[PDB]
């Protein structure tokens, strides 16, 4: 019987080799096991993500968030959601807020957050045209 | 250092 532990860093090699439904299962075990951990959450929201269930993705955020309201991916995993989802204007914000997270945080992710925005803001202006 | 990765 693997650990709740064990059933996230399964999942996560799963997501790495590309088999989305297979760790979203998983992260789902691991919840079973402990469902006060944010990241399973997040991490399953991502699983959702490329599998094109924005609607779950948006309730794992929802779900992240409420346990972890500071969480950097869970800001960044829902405003991915809603600009796939054309929800522009929320996009942006979760987005700007993901940085302003991640920077009180000192977290690094390079230029992520800011390309990520570029493209979320050329998107909505190409949109309004 | 990547956003768009599980943790």
């Amino acid at each position: 019987s693997p650990s709740a532990q064990e059933l996230k860093e399964q999942g996560n090699r799963l997501f790495v080799g590309r088999k989305y439904p297979e760790a979203a299962a998983c992260y789902g075990r691991a919840i079973t096991r402990n469902p006060l951990v944010a990241v399973y959450y997040t991490n399953r929201a991502l699983c959702y993500l490329k599998m094109q269930q924005h609607e779950q993705a948006l309730a794992d955020c929802r779900r992240a968030l409420e346990l972890d309201g500071q969480s950097v991916k869970a800001h960044f995993f829902l405003g991915q959601c809603q600009l796939e989802m054309e929800s522009y204007d929320e996009a942006i914000a979760n987005l700007q807020r993901a940085y302003s997270l991640a920077k009180e945080q000192r977290l690094n992710f390079g230029d992520d957050i800011p390309s990520a925005l570029r493209i979320a803001k050329k998107k909505r202006w190409n949109s309004i045209e | 250092p990547t956003i768009e990765e599980v943790d």
